[PDB]
């Protein structure tokens, strides 16, 4: 499955990269464990609703979670940090 | 007023495990009603958790911003391929 | 102690009425666990419009 990120999402990740490598590494193994099993496993991941509808989320932290979608093909990274 | 299917405090209580299976099974809400104006809505522990996840999504006005920005790149398919930094 | 956040669904039948007024006086979910089946969780109605106009975006 490829791995398509938004700008927003991009951002979040390289901010890890250079931020916390610690984060990096739990965003990875949420990836790689979506990516083998996309509705279950780690991180508990939870299908959104409304405005969302089609997007899930799991959890990198308590406060910051992987949002995503998937299609027939890849997997949509909307987000990897939580912001204020 | 509300939008979903409304049941009275009695029959609910006299059917609790039925409405409760029927929450869980249709993933629809029910709001039990008493004679006496209380009221609350019953759901199943999946839709629950599925509802508060997205609300927590959206309470930071500014994670509601990216995201619903994100979302929308994403589904237009401006999205860029990148594989992870190990 | 802390206030109830959880209760059977056997204890539930026989104190639904009591239950629902927790749930609305300290403006938070109780859920009703299930031996068996799925378990549910009872709200009021405030909390949960509050929460499905969050998830709507205003």
């Amino acid at each position: 499955m490829k791995l398509i990120w938004s700008e927003e999402s991009w951002d979040d990740y390289l901010y890890w990269q250079e931020t916390d490598k610690r984060i990096v590494k739990k965003i990875n193994e949420l990836i790689k464990d979506t990516r083998r099993t996309p509705f279950e496993g780690k991180g508990k991941p939870e299908p959104l609703k409304h405005n969302l509808s089609g997007f899930w989320s799991r959890r990198i932290t308590e406060e910051h979670r992987l949002v995503y979608a998937v299609t027939d093909d890849s997997l949509l990274i909307a987000a990897c940090r939580y912001h204020y | 007023g509300p939008h979903m299917r409304t049941i009275s405090y009695s029959e609910a209580r006299q059917n609790l495990s039925a409405t409760m299976m029927k929450a869980v099974e249709d993933h629809a809400p029910i709001l039990i009603t008493r004679q006496n104006g209380e009221a609350c809505v019953l759901m199943s522990l999946e839709e629950y958790n599925s509802l508060e996840e997205t609300a927590y999504l959206l309470r930071s006005p500014a994670n509601a911003r990216r995201l619903m920005d994100s979302i929308d790149s994403l589904k237009s398919g401006k999205g860029t391929e990148k594989d992870i930094i190990e």
